RNA sequence: AUGUAUUAAGGAGAGUAUAACUUAAUUUAUGUUUAUGAUAGAGGUUAUCAACAUAUGAACUCUUAGAGAAAUUACUUAAUAAACGAAGUGAAUUGAAAUAUCUUAUUAACUUCAGGAAAAGAAAUCAAACGAGAUUCUAUGAUUAGUGUGAACGAAAAUAGAGCAGCCUAUUAAAAUAAGUAAAAUGGCUUUAAAGCUGUUUGAAUAUUGUGGGGAACCUUCCUCAAAGGCUAAAUAUAAUACAUGAGUUACAGAGAAAAGUACCGUGAGGGAAAGCUUUGAAAUAGUAGUUUU
RNA sequence: UCUUACUAUAGUCAGGACUAUAAAGGUCCGAACGGGUUAUCGUUGCAAAGAUAUCCGAAGAACUAUGGUAAGCGAGUGAA
RNA sequence: GACAUGAGUAACAAAAAAGAGUUUAAGGUACCUAAAAGGUAUCUUAGAGUCUCGCCUAAAGCUUAUGGCUACGUCAAGUAACGGCCUCUAAGUUUAUAAUCUGAAGAUUAUGACGAUGAGAAAACUUUGGUACCAACAUUUAAAAGUGAAAAUUGUGCAGGAAGGAUAAACCGUACCUAGAAUCUGAAACAAGUAAGCUAGUAGAGAAUACGAAGGCGUGAAUGAGAUAACAAUCAUAAAGGAACUCGGCAAACUAACUACCGUAACUUAGGGAUAAGGAGAGCUCAUUAGUCUCGAACGAGUAAAAAGGAAGAAGCAUGGAAUAUUGUUGUACGACUGUUUAAUUAAAACAAAGCACUUUGCAAAAAGACGAUAAGUCUAAGUAUUGAGUGUGAUUUCUGCCCGAUGCCGGCUGGUUAACGAAUUUUC
RNA sequence: CUUGGCCGUUAAAUGCGGUCUUGCAUGAAUGAUGUAACGAUACAACAGCUGUCUCUAUGAUUGACUCAGUGAAAUUGGAAUAACUGUGCAGAUACAGUUUACCUCUAGUUAGACGAGAAGACCCUAUGCAGCUUUACUGUUACUAAUUAUUGAAUACGAUU
């Protein structure tokens, strides 16, 4: 469906701007992903496509049974022509009497951690490189999404959870029933891209970024002063949130239940 | 513009879709392609009578004075009801 | 429709309105319909053709005279 | 405006 | 000083920021009628 | 300008006998008195040569069904401005010779709701040892008591006048006499510290056989009233119309408006003229004439 | 209805050259068009921002048209 | 408010331009003529037109918009040769409905309604998703050929390119004006500004440049006729010298376009530099001709065919003959670059920029950030750590050192402090 | 300080370029530093070119000028509105003294009328304003922390005693 309308340049329904340094950019379309997969099945990818509302790749698959056909976030590798199957609604029967078992978790795991095929996470084994990890046992895949991200399974629990660690190094108490896809993001080699020029930005939809410095001591705590002077003042934003030291913009009151180890601040030491 | 844009809006002054009649009134309905299916129901017609023999004119000879009807004793002389009823039952007693 | 010259209720005083436009129609007639001409100049006695042409010119002459004034001259 | 001024 | 602001000026514009319909409709708009009514005027809009 | 009387939804568009007003734009009738009125003719367009009183036909379009670029569409016996009123919200200029509390000010303004007025109202009121006896408006009390560092702010009793009306069986139809109420702590408002209003957390009693509230911190006796339920005209506010009065105006005056919220200005909100008559004809100013000087 | 940004639907860019392309370039020369570099004139101007010459961009972060949106306690918009 | 002064002065100069005849209506004079009339000539006011000359011309022309203080006899069922109304919807709007939030006012989401700058059957008679789509760009296609549109076909690049509905003739618009000659906006009869189509021909790669067929124009006396001082503006030429001028080569001049021409340095991110620099050629006439074309009858002839063509020739001071394209080179500072900026005194070294770096955001019901008298809620985003936001720096080569004391932020003890709360207390009347 | 010393450029270098540097008061993402490319940026030099100049002259058009027609504006206390020296609210057409000048226009010109225009932007004043700044005074918020209320249990573990 068309993207268009006043959002497209940053605008919230008030009509002021909300969102700075937007508008401008390239009549688009938004790609109806989907980040559920419900629907048992063989699946066909017929084509891996471009999305421009989006960092990696999606594949276009159809469903033999009924044929339908639909979008999602396609893997590091896959090509058309590959079948992948989503085993979040239940395994089926030819694969379930095949063992005979209540469950056989190794040959299960021989036969379904295939990349491009959605399984709970309590389905794949330890140690396994997934790339749509959900968060609730019925909601959608929220992590990972991105090109060349993707979460590895630390361990498992009897238990309602099991722990992953998520693109940013956060290990995490997932549930039991969150979707994951095996495998990596397509398109590894997004964060390699060079633009060129200052018009590929503005075809993006980004519009020119003013520091600072650059204005006056009306419209920013850095404005002000003769030649380039900071004013020896803290760097904060236009509304005085510190945008330097350290300062986390997470609510206190919002504790995250769900971390088993939280992420390794640099502190502002230099990576390279 | 400095004056004749303070005057009343009129049809011969803009097209951009500003249309406004004249109170001739709906002789049809609209089509979903532009047309007009005439409703001969609405369409109104003059119902003129055969003035071939008739003698009357509209105007009366000056020799004849004006003269107003009298109605001694009643208010509402010329419309009493009743001396309405009472003449229709000599005159005319059938309709 | 023909339109009307917007004016003044008053004329040379009031709001400024428009009077209502006139609506004419041609009719395609199957039978045909001609006119007669009009009388010649020396046969309209009848309506007072000469004591009309006269007090005409003295009116005619009079907006003449302040069209000359209008434009802020006057006759020598 | 004038521009002579004993600035 | 002044600018030619009315150049390139429609009528259709006119009637719908300054017109009748955009007054009446409105919480704001009936004070400017009822306010150009008490003062006496004729063309209480546009 | 004030006073009195009456009245309680206002405008626009276009059209039309240019004193006559709505496509019927000068309708049609009745009664009385008609020069001792009222305050023995001529005349239906060469008209209305009849005033008063009571009736009567007609009275378009928009605001104002729905839509829309008001006076259009499309339908149809579709239809209520402002000012004044109560509550809620609530500034600043200014003064203090600066300025914060304060003052400006329970002001302006805005929002909601309501009627021709509204609100309020027949004491859980004031008084002080005597007594008054609902509310509302005006004056005195009063540049007072009192508060405030100051600047300033500022009552009540009572008196006089305008009106006067009491009730629950309310001249419109309501109470089985009022409990999360009175009251307390705390955060605010108001204010003199009481009383009154109020968010939060808590939380009573049952009539002079002295139960409850009030009487300006507070306690006590006495006095006084009887909350947590209601009704009520008049005097008052505003607008319109008419009339009365005038050491009020008489045309750069009086209303902005003697043809006006019109012309004109502004995109717009909005701003907003000039202009009387047949009388008189000052000063400045201009071209000449007489005398006189150059 | 000016103007800034955004937004919807539309429209315009003679000709030539280089470049890997027949079409892939914030490429080149240069009209329309859009800017306003320098100079002179004008300064009670033709003009409360104009005239002439010169100069810059001219397939792009381009320009233009008709609508719409965001402005006045907080500041709308702002390649600032 | 009236009337003076300046002053009967400035002004009526877009570097298009006028000259000589004719003529209508009304009226004012002189003469002829005295019966009024009429005639001849002339002047004034408002017009019209003929001949000649010039200007605009991808306009100052014609046909139509936006619009209109110009004027009202402007005529349509539909197509050819027409828009609106009407139907559908975009961005958005809503004193419509429901739910929700909210000091009132209102706001939010869904639905409905409304809303063009878009899409709407047939007619010279008519009533699924590349099996795709109709964004940009390129290509091909109504068969005699060429050109320009319409629509379609095929392909290319990434920046990945609407929605919805379908599929016997009413009502409204129709005049005139398009800005160099009487009409729009700029206070106005303003040397400015404003949309679309057409806009002869010659000559060219061309909408450049020059001419200009038709058409219009050479303003409403808002002017006209003379004279041709100083000086000013806008221009032309110039002996010898050639920046001696000046803050400074300001201005002006030199240079210039074209060819399928030759040639082209340091340096370089290997693309450039470069159209470097620096040279050569050009018009008219003509020998000559492989094919194409024409004429006659393989061959012959022909440029009253397009082209090719050469060390050919003629004339003049001169053949890029007139007009149009405004020098070359060199060393630094600043900013990489193309761009943007104080509308109307500063266009730049400032801003932006690709790139670089740091901080921040795990999305379990609110990702952070922004907005919300203040919330629901909206953008962010139908995004997910290679995401978004904020901050600084400002491509790339070579590099980015020392100090955590101060300040800020972040983290950390079964710690100290610690308001409210509160064990234990203490009063006035 | 200062035209810093030296070298090149110029007949002549407070300039420009290179170098030495003991830097009033360079410095590393308030980035340091060197090239290609780019620039209506700024500075300097060369060649060519020219009326920029030595040094102006001539010519053309439109104004200027005269005649006819139409017809402004700023401005103005009133004026019979000379020169010099002195004087004086301290720079005289107007006062003192002396001198000079028949009355009146036209076209030029701008020395003066402390010429006209804008109740000086500079400077200062006022217990006058506005915006901005901060470890100014006094305040409101974002945000952070504890707790009554909505709101109830159960083990503990333990401390007060
Ligand atoms: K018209
Ligand atoms: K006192
Ligand atoms: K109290
Ligand atoms: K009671
Ligand atoms: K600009
Ligand atoms: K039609
Ligand atoms: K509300
Ligand atoms: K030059
Ligand atoms: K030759
Ligand atoms: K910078
Ligand atoms: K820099
Ligand atoms: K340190
Ligand atoms: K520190
Ligand atoms: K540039
Ligand atoms: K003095
Ligand atoms: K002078
Ligand atoms: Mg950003
Ligand atoms: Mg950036
Ligand atoms: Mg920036
Ligand atoms: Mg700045
Ligand atoms: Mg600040
Ligand atoms: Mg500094
Ligand atoms: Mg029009
Ligand atoms: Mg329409
Ligand atoms: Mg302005
Ligand atoms: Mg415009
Ligand atoms: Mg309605
Ligand atoms: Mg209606
Ligand atoms: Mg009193
Ligand atoms: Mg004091
Ligand atoms: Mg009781
Ligand atoms: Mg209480
Ligand atoms: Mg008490
Ligand atoms: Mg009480
Ligand atoms: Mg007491
Ligand atoms: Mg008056
Ligand atoms: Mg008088
Ligand atoms: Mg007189
Ligand atoms: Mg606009
Ligand atoms: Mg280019
Ligand atoms: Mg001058
Ligand atoms: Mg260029
Ligand atoms: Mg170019
Ligand atoms: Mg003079
Ligand atoms: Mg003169
Ligand atoms: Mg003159
Ligand atoms: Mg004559
Ligand atoms: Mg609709
Ligand atoms: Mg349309
Ligand atoms: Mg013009
Ligand atoms: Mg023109
Ligand atoms: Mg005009
Ligand atoms: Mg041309
Ligand atoms: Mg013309
Ligand atoms: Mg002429
Ligand atoms: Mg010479
Ligand atoms: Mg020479
Ligand atoms: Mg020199
Ligand atoms: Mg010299
Ligand atoms: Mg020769
Ligand atoms: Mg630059
Ligand atoms: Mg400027
Ligand atoms: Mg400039
Ligand atoms: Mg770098
Ligand atoms: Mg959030
Ligand atoms: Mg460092
Ligand atoms: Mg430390
Ligand atoms: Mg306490
Ligand atoms: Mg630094
Ligand atoms: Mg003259
Ligand atoms: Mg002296
Ligand atoms: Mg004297
Ligand atoms: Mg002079
Ligand atoms: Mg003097």
């Amino acid at each position: 469906f068309p993207k268009k309308g006043q959002s497209k340049g940053g605008r919230n329904h008030s009509g002021r701007v909300t969102v700075r340094h937007r508008g401008g950019g390239h009549k688009r379309r938004i790609r109806m992903v989907d980040f559920e997969r419900w629907i048992p099945g063989p699946h066909t990818v017929l084509r891996i496509e471009y999305d421009p509302g989006r960092s990696a790749h999606i594949a276009l698959v159809k469903e033999e049974a009924t044929g339908r056909k639909s979008y999602i976030v396609a893997a590091d590798g896959m090509r058309a022509g590959d079948v992948v199957q989503s085993y979040r609604s239940g395994l089926p029967q030819d694969l379930l009497d095949s063992m005979g078992g209540v469950v056989d978790p190794g040959i299960l795991a021989a036969r379904t951690c295939w990349r491009g095929n959605c399984l709970p996470v309590s389905m794949i084994p330890v140690g396994t490189q997934i790339y749509c990890v959900g968060s609730r046992p019925d909601g959608k895949a929220v992590f990972c999404r991105s090109a060349g991200t993707y979460a590895t399974i630390i361990s498992k629990e009897t238990g309602k959870f099991v722990n992953v660690r998520l693109q940013s190094g956060e290990i995490r108490r997932v549930s039991k029933d969150a979707c994951a896809t095996v495998g990596i993001a397509s398109n590894i080699m997004h964060h390699y891209r060079q633009l060129g020029k200052a018009g590929r930005s503005r075809w993006l939809n980004i519009r020119p970024t003013v520091r600072g410095l650059a204005m006056n001591a009306n419209d920013h705590p850095h404005g002000g002063g003769r030649g380039k002077s900071k004013g020896n003042r803290h760097p904060v934003s236009p509304w005085g949130t510190p945008a330097k030291g350290g300062y986390k913009t997470r609510r206190k009151s919002n504790v995250n239940k769900w971390v088993v180890t939280p992420r390794v601040r640099n502190m502002g030491v230099r990576r390279n | 513009g400095l004056k004749y844009r303070k005057l009343r809006l009129t049809t011969k002054d803009v097209n951009k879709g500003f249309y406004k009649g004249n109170r001739t009134g709906s002789m049809g309905t609209h089509t979903s392609y532009g047309t007009y299916k005439i409703d001969y129901t609405k369409v109104r017609t003059y119902v003129c009578p055969d003035l071939t023999g008739f003698k009357l004119t509209p105007f009366v000879s000056k020799t004849i004075r004006p003269v107003h009807d009298q109605f001694p004793g009643d208010k509402l002389g010329p419309k009493n009801p009743a001396t309405y009823l009472a003449r229709w039952k000599s005159e005319n007693g059938l309709d | 429709v023909n339109q009307r010259m917007h004016e003044q209720r008053h004329g040379d005083v009031g709001n400024w309105r428009r009077p209502k436009s006139q609506k004419m129609m041609i009719a395609e007639l199957a039978k045909p319909f001609v006119w007669p001409k009009p009388p010649a100049e020396d046969a309209r006695e009848a309506f007072d053709y000469a004591m009309w042409k006269k007090q005409k010119t003295a009116q005619e002459q009079d907006t003449k005279f302040q069209g000359i004034r209008a434009q802020g001259e006057v006759v020598p | 405006a004038a521009a002579a001024a004993a600035a | 000083g002044p600018r030619p602001t009315m150049s390139g000026a429609t009528r259709l514009v006119q009637k719908r920021r300054h017109g009748f319909l955009s007054r009446v409709k409105t919480k704001n708009g009936q004070k400017t009628l009822k306010r150009r009514l008490a003062k006496g005027r004729l063309r209480l809009s546009a």
